[PDB]
């Protein structure tokens, strides 16, 4: 509606009040974090898909210093690029996956510096 | 409100435990250059993730100490260091830091090395036009970030890892290595300025050059495969560097010395290893883009930029002297254009130079015979202009065929339909090379070789064929690697130097992704018994030599042809040159 | 001292391996001795906090339909870098008749000075490529390229190789496998120029691979 | 018509084969019809008596036969313009298989710990 009045268009081939989408918004980082064997990737691929549509829809935008803090961060940093869950074929959640964490990013870093 | 310090903390503590095998490289690369990116791929985008000293010293030496590195991470690890040149550093530039330690050296040596040990299929180890133009663009950040600070150290670090590479098992010496990298970092090189770099480095990379030059001119091959870009514009373009170095002029100490007036020229020429290198590889060139127009330029301007003519008869006198001797025609040439002046010829009669050319033209005439046909060729030919001699052998094959090849023989079969093939071959599952020897009634001088694969289906052309020729007829034996033919509708295989073969073994590989091979017309051109460079090597030059002394000045041909007399035998062999149809 | 010092890298040799030379039961007393089966525990526990699970869940299901090994090309465009005398599209079909192959499905010329063109194909969404196919043509494959480098870039812009340009003079059927499948949305072909043809004449591209839910 | 059980009638000399092989050792870009015919004169190298050690075990203990098999088998080939594959054919590998197999005849029965 927004777009007729791209980035997460691999699935389908308003104003919102800034504490409480904060708060679901870091929550939803903690769920990130939480990921183990119980949890599966498409559930990772819909949750980055809705934490960067959140992050853009709000005003202003929630920047990641509210966001994570330093253990947060550098959990996802090795989460994203180290061998301990990048090894082998079977790196973290696919290639899809990685490619929805790079997007998510990359779209929460391009509403901090509108 | 920036969460840009804590991530740029982050980095860093990934880039220093990365080093204990606990990230991978290319993953952590690939993500910094994207995370960087936000701000399309540009060399004048700034990332937005500042980086450590300590982080790309890590990296560096990690990537370093990488072999077998792909060139997909190759290209990766290039778009990364140019962005490594678009940083700031929080006073030292960034771009000195990476030129200073060698191990941006040996970074650089192991992309341009092109070993690829993972190569299955080591067929062209270049890394193509993206990743040439990735590189390129590094190398001219590099050049804008040290032109203010210090272009010493960047020039001096380039002519270091061009030195390096070419020495022994060097890149440019074994031929591995994207050659269109090498030939884009040439022409880069040619633009820049080396007015402070170090004289030491400048005479081990002019000699390192010239010794790999010299020993593939005077080493070719005996075969050329003919169809673009090769590596003779690798060495033209060499030669065109080296052109461009011994023009620039050295001033002070003759260390760390060139400041945009004695000349480089000099230096080269105190070295005899070079000379003799130069001017043996002016020796056996052909003569009329190519490397003897490169050579004669080289040393056309190394005498145009010398200071003192003595130093120009110096080297060409102990060449000659040292050679029986090798003269060629650009040899003849530049000998002329060195004794142009009178003060050249009253040094090269000063120290003994007619003499000497003297006994090499008593020498040479005792030593070579006449190869001109006389009279005897003439009124026996007719008593019993390249022509084809397949039509008079008789063809076989070692495997016993489901047709005979003697249709290949013919003079010229119809070539206008093509329906299925002249001459076609099956492949057993074990065997991929087959043999046609053709034997000649008797032994021809074979120059070259033409195969016409099947026009119509080229599919079944042999991928590889190697020709082999025997003079006696027995003693079975090879001419030169087998040289791949898929693709081509026309086979020519020259001979530089022609063959007397009576037998010739055509071994043809199988095809890439076919099991038969259809040809139409062998032809085998040559000459037989009876049917410019040819007099240079001779004692003709030699004798051009004597006239342009003696006849280029006449004021000072007199004393020194009064030296030239009294020498043994001068003028019955005069005569009986004169005497000669030659 | 491989499976502690590895996290730990275990395939399908390796399992034989272990359980080859866990056979007799010294082989079981001298594992348990020194300290193997909590060290296994360990790697257990490590393994299954380590990776999440990478199989179709229900989600991908209930949603795959909401909206076999398939091909891509005709869904995305073709371009090139140099003007052409005629579009590559034709090159994108699914299946263009090859029956008699007059002159050529597409054709490129080059100019003395070039010996690389390249073919740029935009997928309208990056997806899972396995292996590039190029049918050059069929009747005179004397324009057959020399050789072909093929390159994937996954966000369309950042244009990136992916290994050496592999030479196909010769070859009827150019078949380019991936042993790792990459996530691509351009694909860029580029061709040399043929060892003794001056012109290109190709048959069809195809691009196969999977989808995220394909 | 060759043969690796063909006996040459120029019987040579110590001093002549290791003053061949050093200067063969020390020339860089041996071409590959040099290359035959090398393996072809070592394989009559081989085929030769001597006039009481063996000439086998003279050509193996120097380290020049390690320098001439190390350039020989190396296919370095500066000078090929066309450095496609290095495969030196057929014949070639069955002239020094032959050698080869000559060199293990001939130092069996002597000393095949030095081989």
């Amino acid at each position: 509606v927004e777009d007729e009045a791209n980035q997460w268009s691999f699935i389908n081939n308003f104003t919102l009040a800034h504490e409480r989408c904060i708060s679901v918004v870091q929550k939803l980082v903690l769920f990130l974090l939480s990921m183990d064997f119980t949890c599966h990737a498409d559930l990772l691929l819909f949750v980055c898909k809705v934490l960067a549509r959140i992050a853009n829809a709000t005003r202003p935008t929630i920047h990641l210093c509210e966001i994570v803090n330093e253990p947060q961060l550098e959990r996802l940093l090795l989460l994203l690029v180290g061998t301990d869950f990048n090894r082998g074929d079977i790196s973290w959640g696919g290639a899809w996956a990685q490619y929805s964490l790079t997007c998510m990013l990359q779209d929460i870093l391009a509403g901090e510096l509108l | 409100l920036s969460s840009v310090p804590m991530l740029n903390v982050c980095f860093n503590k990934l880039f220093s435990m990365l080093q204990v095998h606990h990230v991978q490289l290319e993953s952590l690369l690939q993500l910094w250059l994207t995370l960087s990116l936000n701000s399309l791929y540009n060399a004048n985008r700034i990332p937005v993730i500042s980086l450590n000293q300590a982080s790309i010293t890590s990296f560096l030496t990690v990537l370093a100490w990488y072999p077998n590195t792909l060139l997909r991470t190759w290209c990766l690890v290039l778009h990364s260091l140019t962005l490594m040149t678009n940083m700031q550093l929080n006073q030292e530039s960034t771009a000195h830091l990476l030129v200073s330690d060698p191990n941006l050296i040996h970074v650089l040596v192991k992309f341009l090395s092109g070993t690829s040990p993972h190569g299955t299929n080591q067929h062209s180890p270049q890394v193509g036009p993206t990743a040439t133009q990735a590189m390129q663009e590094f190398l001219t950040r590099l050049q804008v970030h040290l032109s203010s600070t210090c272009p010493q150290i960047f020039s001096e670090f380039l002519l270091k890892l061009i030195h390096i590479l070419s020495t022994e098992r060097g890149a440019f010496q074994t031929g591995q290595g994207p050659l269109d990298a090498q030939v884009k970092l040439l022409e880069f090189t040619l633009e820049q300025n080396f007015e402070v770099v170090s004289v030491s480095t400048i005479s081990a990379v002019i000699e390192s050059v010239t010794f790999l030059v010299h020993h593939y001119i005077t080493c070719s091959d005996k075969v050329m495969s003919r169809s673009e870009m090769t590596r003779d514009q690798l060495m033209f373009d060499l030669l065109k560097l080296v052109n461009i170095l011994v023009q620039l002029p050295l001033s002070g100490n003759r260390e760390y010395s060139a400041r945009v007036p004695a000349y480089v020229a000099d230096l080269v020429l105190a070295n005899q290893q070079i000379m003799s290198q130069i001017l043996s590889a002016l020796g056996l060139c052909n003569s009329s883009i190519s490397v003897g127009d490169g050579l004669f330029t080289i040393l056309t301007t190394l005498s145009k930029k010398a200071s003192t003519v003595h130093m120009m008869l110096q080297p060409i006198l102990t060449y000659m002297a040292c050679g029986t001797c090798q003269l060629s025609e650009p040899l003849l040439w530049f000998i002329l254009r060195v004794l142009d002046t009178s003060d050249a010829l009253k040094a090269f009669h000063d120290m003994g130079g007619v003499q000497l050319i003297c006994n090499n033209m008593v020498t040479s005439t005792r030593a070579i015979v006449n190869t001109a046909r006389s009279m005897v060729s003439t009124i026996m030919k007719f008593l019993d202009g390249i022509h084809n001699f397949a039509p008079l052998g008789t063809i076989t094959s070692s495997s016993p065929t489901a047709q005979p090849a003697e249709v290949l023989l013919q003079a010229t079969p119809p070539h206008r339909r093509a329906r299925s093939a002249a001459w076609s071959y099956i492949f057993l599952p074990e065997e991929a090379w087959c043999d046609l020897t053709i034997h000649l009634p008797a032994a021809v001088l074979l120059k070259e070789i033409h195969i016409q694969p099947h026009l119509a289906s080229l599919a079944t052309c042999p991928s590889s064929v190697s020709v082999e020729v025997s003079a006696d007829g027995v003693n079975m034996l090879p001419l030169s690697t087998p040289v791949v033919t898929s693709g081509l509708t026309y086979i020519k295989i020259q001979l530089v130097k022609a063959e007397v073969a009576s037998a010739v073994c055509l071994r043809l590989h199988r095809p890439r992704d076919a099991s038969t091979l259809g040809l139409s017309q062998i032809k085998l051109l040559g000459l037989t018994a009876f049917g410019e460079d040819q007099v240079s090597k001779t004692s003709i030059g030699w004798l051009r030599l004597l006239h342009h002394c003696l006849t280029h000045i006449s004021d000072l041909e007199g004393m020194m042809a009064s030296a030239a007399a009294p020498t043994a035998n001068l003028l019955q062999t005069c005569a009986a040159l004169l005497m000669s149809p030659y």
